[PDB]
């Protein structure tokens, strides 16, 4: 539910893409890997096709996350 | 099943209003305040010592030697929890168990 | 653009309230998780534990310990360990596998 | 000489003996703790002004 | 003089007024002084004699005491003494303010735990 | 020409300092952070003394780079140097910078720099003209960073009229500007404007008018400590006149605490002088330490003798101080509050009488207080036991006062009440100190396991499982 | 016979500090004898820097001939010591180096160059490897601190001395430090600590550079009467074998001590008046001469009232050889201060004693000292924020 | 020549001050959360990190070519080991205490140096320290 | 720093010769104006004819 809660943020903020990499940025580093996955997916859903630099800058460290 | 297990370590309602023995409460207050008397004396030394201490010794030199600041906080926390509860429970009992 | 700036600021203010509400909520649950993380770390202290001797503290989190097996090891120290008790020539229980000071 | 606690009434020629209470060592320890805590504030003052 | 209690000089202030215009406000003050003087007596004197309070209250005729006595409700005694036994209404240390104390001690616990 | 060489050596470095501050002012607008202005006004008292006629001329004609009406206004009010050998053209603005008009943020600073020196040359009439011209500039503008500059300008605008001894035409300007600041939430200007108005009102003994203003207006919480110090003094002085001694003592004590720790000696003296009276007016005893300070020793000497007279509680010694230092107290603005101390001398004298005598004659009380007659001491003691000053009773027929037996103080609620205000204040300091703990914005979660190092374990652990098990 | 030779060097001579203080008094400014003995110390030791301060603060006429002949010898001796240090640093060893800069420090201290002596002693301490030699420099700084009442100098060096005596278990130097500490405690009105330190060293006194043994026992008795309880006074001072031996040659101090213990209050007041004048002229007890006499009067009044439920004003006046009005004024002042546990019934002239519990007195101190501590805490947070 | 330009700007500037206050406050709250979050994260990773096998303690005989060092593991004799890329071969001095990995025995940390053999020799002899001040005659 | 030149800094004229320079528990009772105890006692020894 936590992973889906963060995921659902992307559907609410896609019309204003610049806002997701700020609400989700801190959840991107959380202790819970599921919230971290949701933050990744939230950036993907909200910033889909936008090529957002800020969103990509958040995902680049995620690609080396300890959790698979 | 979750509420049933929450009953574990749930103290009886008597214990909440039960007042700790005042002779031992003063004795415990007596002892701990005396303990802080030596800790405060040591705490002053720790302040001057850490002024002239290299940053590599901020933790290594604290290993194996008692920290006056740390024990002072624990003594303060214990006493303030002990006395506030004893005072609050005593004040509650004066009106709850009232003969009038 | 004068109305748009006023409305954009209004949404940005309202978002700040949302963010500051979730941060306080997360801090409440992060404190819950810190206690859980502290509690679940204690399984590193499960018996059996080989007994060592504390020789020297290299830094805050690592030390040199002498296991009763006869070998000196440079190992890590559990963060939940009262370092005031790590006196010289102090008996310490080491992890049976990793020799860590637990 | 404080050998016993009492007072003498010359007019009535009587000795009034008193059951004094022992001094509260908690207040004694509290007072010296305040004194020793004051020295810490002195030490923190030197650290405060010198390092800022 | 009013603040330090020199009620003798307050009534003497009538004679040495600086000008004839000041008379009106002086009498208005003197009506307040009369209750203030007797207000002390209830808490000051545990019993004061009948004509003893004549100069204390600055009353000219003894009859002017009688109407003022019932207005102030002063129970006259057989020996021409007023008994002012009213200090029994102490600050009432007989009662522990438990609710007030419990309110305060709770606030200390709040300032220790609510901070987070 | 040794003086000329040193002065010119001192002149050029000051010009560089003025150049330094302006770039902080200009970068405050560029960075959109008004707090950068403070470091320019932080050194404002320092630079105010380190500037001469030559320093002003080089700045005013070398910084504007545009001969508008401003340069036609402040140049004629300052002397010009002759054809010096070192004709160093001080032109910080070049190219488009010279053509572009100066910022209202900056142009107010140099104009304030001029009005400061005109005060130092006692050209109050000329300073008034410049300050009046200045106040048209900030009144029209509506910038946010300029308000921080504007607060300093308003302070010196009341100062030029302070030496003009008018202080009345500024009240309309100060009141009008206060609404401009309050409606815009200009915390810095609002704090200064409210303080200047209180000083305006108190200079003419408009204590009623000043009380109304402080009752309705709300002082900015996020104000400068120097403005908090003035506000607490001015409010405390008001409360002292209005018989609100308890609230007065707290404010002046707070004003002393927020006062600068190494400068502002005169302000410390004035607040100390009033706090001594209030503490005596409150029945307490002034701290003996403050009379020992080198700065306050000579100034507090009349009040030291007065404090001694009140402490012994004898009318004879109190009146001697008044007949000796009455003129000093009048010039000090504290005479009227001293007169009320006669009641406190009697009050504390009666307090020592009951504290020491279990049964004392009223004729004796008149002697120890040096009253007129025992009949007068009879009324005086009568109120003291009514007001609760002393716990006693009077025997009119016998003629003595019987002090009540002292009750066990530690057996009532007073120790708890005293501890409560001490406990709650300690708990307030801890919360205030914790809330003031700031964490730098360091890159968190970087002290965790590194991606490359964590990858090392997995490969090594794979061989551990692939070899030991086989 | 070799008592004075056992003491530490007399640098700075603390007698000069007493002499300088005596002239600061309005009563003894014109004393020719005190001027002559001070000038003898200055002339003998060539205290040129001290002569400048002596003439500046006391507004004296500087003898140019005497000053020049004293300045020239100071220059000649300083040149000699500089040459000796130069010779030692080139040919001799480190120990001979240290003795060279040590003698420079003592000469600067001897001639009153306080700032030069402190710098010279600091440099000597840096390359002094002997522990006792280091502790002699500290005791030199403590004597300099006492000479000028430099509290920062005394407190810092007293702490440094305590450390040095801990590393090397020098009980002899430890005994001297107690006398040094006790003298400072007298100077700062810490008679409770001064009595404890003096009584410990009454049988181990060798600090003759500070004072004479008779004067030391005189101070020990004085601080004991004001800081010791009656049971503590009889075991340590009244029955003290070392103190009683000295009191044989000091009939005035012995009379002062035994008058209060033997409840001879009329003589005690006469002795207290004599003691008061001694402490006014004494540079250590001068700031506290009013306080000490007042506290001693409080002791005598409290001692007389302690054993009795009520004492008439006339009896107390008769006991102290004073009038009834004197005893009434003194009591009313002391009862108001809270230092006497009694109240006066002036109509019947009867003083009735009270027995307030120690809980009340402790509570006021906790409120008092806690408020003092809280003021520091509030002030420190003010420094922290800005 | 404006409409509600003054009214709009009054509303806008009122929000900007309020926004700036909350952004300052939020960054304070975020830093508080991040420190707690990293503290939680470090604790969970610590359990795995504590299970990593400890490092041997060895004494360096002599450094060799190709970043090789001859060490003496405490009970297990001598080894020729590699050196971690974060340890300089010039800092590996003879008779230095070093930490060697569990499996590869790789020199990865220069432990604090042991007691000097001369110092250890003078502790057992224990000649009393003396100065010229404690010599008489 | 915004020093308080507005308020009239009354001239010091103090004694820079270490007038007190002490740290005690100083109280108001030492400053009471009175003769020395010797004078007080000497002024009362003869009041009784002695």
């Amino acid at each position: 539910v936590r992973r889906a809660a963060v995921e659902s943020l992307g559907f609410i903020l896609f019309r204003t893409p610049e806002q997701c990499p700020s609400v989700v940025s801190l959840l991107s580093e959380s202790y819970n890997p599921h919230v971290r996955y949701g933050a990744a997916m939230a950036l993907g859903i909200c910033c889909a096709g936008t090529g957002n630099k800020e969103a990509i800058n958040l995902l680049e460290p995620m690609t080396n996350d300890p959790v698979n | 099943e979750q509420k049933m297990l929450l009953n574990l370590h749930k103290k009886s309602w008597m214990e909440g209003l039960t007042l700790q023995d005042y002779s031992e409460h003063c004795k415990h207050n007596e002892s701990v305040v005396k303990e802080m008397l030596e800790l405060a004396k040591n705490y002053n030394k720790a302040v001057e010592e850490e002024d002239k201490m290299t940053p590599e010794q901020l933790a290594i030199k604290n290993v194996g030697k008692q920290d006056p600041k740390r024990h002072l906080e624990e003594h303060v926390d214990v006493l303030m929890t002990s006395n506030i509860v004893q005072c609050l429970a005593a004040m509650l009992d004066t009106v709850v168990f009232k003969l009038i | 653009d004068l109305y748009s700036r006023y409305k954009k600021l209004q949404q940005e203010l309202e978002f700040l309230e949302v963010q500051e509400e979730y941060i306080k909520d997360e801090q409440k649950n992060l404190k819950k998780e810190f206690l859980h993380a502290q509690e679940e770390v204690k399984r590193i202290q499960s018996i059996p534990l080989v007994i060592g001797q504390f020789l020297e503290a290299v830094d805050q989190n690592t030390a040199i310990v002498g296991s009763t097996t006869g070998s000196n090891y440079y190992v890590r120290i559990l963060s939940t360990i009262d370092r005031e008790l790590l006196k010289p020539n102090a008996s310490v229980a080491l992890h049976k596998h990793s020799n860590a000071l637990v | 000489d404080k050998k016993f606690h009492g007072i003498l009434d010359q007019g009535e020629g009587v000795l009034i003996i008193f059951d004094e209470p022992p001094v509260d060592k908690t207040y004694e320890a509290a007072l010296e703790t305040i004194q020793n805590m004051s020295k810490v504030v002195d030490s923190l003052y030197n650290k405060a002004k010198k390092l800022t | 003089y009013l603040m330090e209690g020199s009620y003798n000089k307050v009534f003497l202030a009538k004679g040495n007024i600086p000008a004839e215009s000041y008379t009106f406000f002086i009498d208005i003050l003197l009506d307040t002084i009369r209750d203030e003087i007797a207000g002390c007596i209830e808490k000051a004197y545990e019993k004061i004699l009948f004509t003893e309070a004549t100069r204390i209250l600055f009353f000219n005729t003894p009859k002017k005491m009688t109407d003022y006595a019932k207005k102030r409700g002063w129970v006259l005694g057989p020996n021409n003494y007023y008994s002012f036994a009213s200090q029994q209404q102490k600050p009432e240390d007989t009662t522990i303010p438990s609710t007030e104390l419990a309110k305060q001690v709770i606030e200390y616990a709040r300032q220790l735990e609510m901070i987070v | 020409a040794a003086a000329e060489h040193s002065q010119r050596e001192l002149d050029t470095v000051t010009l560089e300092d003025i150049k330094e501050h302006v770039k902080q002012l200009e970068k405050a607008v560029s960075g959109k952070e008004p707090r950068f202005v403070l470091r320019a006004l932080r050194m404002l008292p320092s630079t105010s003394r380190r500037l001469n006629h030559y320093v002003l001329y080089k700045a005013v004609q070398g910084f504007f780079t545009s001969n508008n009406a401003t340069r036609d206004f402040l140049l004629p009010f300052l002397e010009e140097p002759m054809d010096t050998e070192a004709d160093l053209q001080f032109r910080p603005r070049t190219g488009k910078a010279a053509s572009t008009p100066l910022l209202p943020e900056v142009e107010a600073y140099l104009q304030l720099l001029v009005v400061i020196f005109m005060m130092n040359s006692k050209r109050y009439k000329e300073a008034q003209k410049i300050s009046d011209d200045l106040m048209q500039k900030i009144s029209t503008q509506n910038r946010r960073a300029l308000d921080l500059v504007a607060a300093k300008c308003y302070y010196y605008h009341a100062r030029v009229y302070e030496f003009l001894d008018k202080l009345d035409v500024v009240r309309s300007f100060l009141h009008a500007r206060l609404r401009t600041a309050t409606l815009r939430h200009d915390a810095d200007g609002q704090a200064t404007l409210l303080n200047l108005l209180l000083r305006n009102y108190l200079h003419y003994s408009l204590y009623d008018q000043a009380e109304k203003l402080v009752s309705k207006s709300v002082f900015p919480e996020q104000a400068n400590n120097n403005e908090w110090a003035r506000y607490l003094y001015y409010t405390g002085r008001i409360k002292a006149i209005q018989l609100e001694y308890s609230e007065a003592r707290r404010t002046m004590t707070n004003a002393l605490r927020k006062a600068p720790q190494h400068t502002a000696v005169g302000f410390k003296q004035t607040v100390h002088k009033l706090l001594i009276v209030v503490e005596l007016l409150l029945g307490e005893i002034p701290d003996r330490l403050q009379f020992r300070q080198p700065s306050l020793k000579r100034s507090l000497m009349p009040y030291f003798l007065l404090t001694q007279a009140v402490r012994t509680g004898n009318l004879a010694k109190f009146n001697q101080v008044l007949d000796q230092f009455g003129e000093k107290f009048q010039a000090d603005g504290t005479y009227t509050l001293i007169i009320r101390l006669r009641h406190n001398v009697i009050k504390t004298g009666v307090r020592m009488i009951s504290l020491s005598y279990s049964r004392i004659s009223l004729a004796d009380i008149a002697q120890k207080l040096q009253l007129d007659s025992p009949e007068d001491a009879e009324f005086i003691v009568a109120k003291a036991i009514r007001d609760g000053v002393i716990e006693a009773s009077i025997n009119h027929e016998k003629g003595y006062v019987q002090s009540k037996e002292m009750i066990d103080i530690y057996s009532t609620r007073e120790p708890q009440l005293a501890f409560h205000q001490r406990i709650s204040f300690c708990l307030d300091i801890h919360n205030m100190s914790v809330k003031a703990m700031r964490f730098p914005p360091k890159s968190y979660n970087k002290d965790l396991e590194s991606a490359e190092e964590r990858r090392e374990r997995e490969q090594q652990d794979l061989e551990f499982a692939k070899e030991m098990a086989e | 016979e070799n008592l004075e030779e056992e003491g530490l060097p007399k640098n700075p001579d603390l007698r000069i500090a007493q002499l300088r203080f005596l002239l600061s008094l309005p009563e003894h400014r014109g004393d020719a004898a005190v001027r002559d003995e001070l000038m003898a110390a200055v002339r003998d030791n060539n205290m040129a820097p001290y002569y400048e301060a002596l003439c500046k603060s006391l507004d004296w006429q500087i003898d140019v001939d005497l000053l020049n002949k004293m300045k020239k010898a100071n220059e000649d001796e300083l040149k000699r010591l500089d040459e000796e240090l130069e010779d030692a640093e080139k040919n001799l060893g480190e120990s001979e180096i240290r003795d060279a800069m040590m003698a420079k420090a003592e000469y600067l201290c001897r001639i009153g160059d306080k700032e030069g002596a402190l710098t010279a002693f600091r440099k000597t301490y840096d390359k002094t490897v002997a522990l006792g030699h280091r502790l002699d420099i500290v005791f030199y700084l403590l004597r300099i601190g006492l000479f000028y009442m430099d509290n920062d100098l005394i407190t810092r060096n007293t702490e440094k001395a305590k450390s040095l005596i801990e590393e090397g278990g020098d009980w002899d130097r430890r005994n001297r430090l107690k006398v040094y500490q006790g003298l400072y405690c007298v100077a700062i009105r810490d008679f409770k600590q001064a009595a404890e330190l003096f009584l410990d060293t009454v049988s181990t006194f060798t600090s003759y550079e500070l004072m004479d043994y008779k004067t030391f026992v005189t101070y020990t008795v004085y601080v004991s009467m004001i800081a010791l309880e009656r049971p503590d006074l009889r075991e340590k001072v009244i029955k003290g074998a070392e103190i009683l031996e000295v009191l044989h040659s000091l009939p005035a101090v012995r009379q002062y001590l035994f008058s209060l213990y033997e409840c001879r209050y009329s003589v005690f007041f006469q002795s207290l008046a004599v003691v008061e004048q001694e402490m006014k002229k004494d540079w250590l007890f001068a700031p506290h001469y009013r306080y000490y006499v007042r506290e001693m009067r409080i002791h005598a009044y409290s001692q007389l009232l302690e054993s009795y439920r009520s004492l008439t004003l006339g009896y107390m006046a008769e006991a102290f050889g004073v009038g009834v009005e004197f005893i009434d004024q003194e009591l009313s002042r002391f009862i108001a201060a809270g230092r006497l546990h009694c109240k006066i019934d002036k109509v019947n002239e009867i003083v009735e004693t009270n027995r307030p519990d120690s809980k009340n007195w402790q509570y006021q101190e906790t409120i008092k000292k806690g408020d003092l501590l809280l003021n520091r805490v509030q002030k420190l947070s003010r420094v922290i924020n800005m | 020549g404006s409409g509600l330009r003054q009214y709009y700007l009054s509303k806008i500037e009122e929000l900007q001050l309020i926004v700036n206050d909350k952004s300052q406050n939020l960054r304070r709250l975020q830093a508080q959360r991040n420190e707690l979050n990293a503290k939680v994260r470090l604790l969970r990773e610590e359990l795995q990190l504590l299970q990593e096998q400890g490092s041997y303690v060895g004494e360096v005989v002599r450094a060799m070519d190709k970043k090789k060092v001859l060490v003496k593991v405490h009970p297990e004799g001598k080894f020729v080991v590699d050196v971690d890329k974060n340890i300089d071969i010039n800092d590996v001095t003879p008779n230095c205490r070093v930490a060697l990995r569990n499996d590869s025995y790789t020199l990865h940390k220069i432990l604090p140096n042991k007691v000097d053999p001369l110092v250890s020799l003078m502790m057992v002899e224990k000649v009393p320290d003396s100065t010229y001040e404690m010599i008489g005659g | 720093d915004d020093e308080f030149e507005e308020f009239p800094a009354e001239d010091w004229a103090g004694l820079d010769e270490d007038e007190d320079a002490h740290v005690w528990e100083d109280n108001w009772d030492d400053d009471n104006v009175e003769d020395d105890f010797s004078n007080q006692l000497r002024a009362e020894l003869e009041k009784h004819g002695y």
